This record gives C-alpha cells, sequence and structure tokens, in this order.
C-alpha cells in the first residue's frame, strides 16, 4: 500500500 | 512551528525506513538501537533536506539515493 524502504 | 536539523555521524547503514515521494517523504520506522535512533531522528519526521539536497517534492527512490550519499544532515518538518 505504501512503499517502504529500509536505508 | 519548527523545522530541524538532524544530523547522523555515519560510520553505512542508517536504522530508518521512509515512506511516501513523489505528497513528500517521512520517517517511517526508526530501529530503536541505529544510527538514526541515536541522532534523534523520529518516525513522523518529514523529510525536507539530505545534506542540502532540496528532497520536498522528491520521489521515493530519488529520497533513497539522496540518503545514501557515500555527516547525514537531514532537514526534518513534523507536521
Amino acid at each position: 500500500h505504501f512503499r517502504e524502504t529500509e536505508v | 512551528g519548527s523545522v530541524e536539523e538532524i544530523r547522523l555521524p555515519r560510520a553505512g547503514p542508517l536504522g530508518l525506513s521512509i515512506v511516501g515521494g513523489s505528497p513528500g517523504v517521512f520517517i517511517s520506522k526508526v530501529l530503536p538501537r541505529g544510527l538514526a535512533a541515536r541522532s534523534g531522528l523520529r518516525v513522523g519526521d518529514r523529510i525536507l533536506a539530505v545534506n542540502g539536497q532540496d528532497v520536498r517534492d522528491a520521489t521515493h527512490q530519488e529520497a533513497v539515493s539522496a540518503l545514501l550519499r557515500p555527516e547525514l544532515s537531514l532537514l526534518v518538518r513534523r507536521d
């Protein structure tokens, strides 16, 4: 639904 | 009310996750132990700039790329 990216 | 500068002394992994991008890019997660948490970044922070790079209207990937440049100074706003 809302792309989330680990950094 | 305020804009804030959150600076991360990078070792590499930041320990944060972001959501949004092209209605703005927001911190969605901060790993409790990670560098981002230790440096004071907080979930709900909206990332406005990274080391002087304006990311207010940045793509999601653009924001990721800005965060992974080779201290990491993040200008953030909280709604």
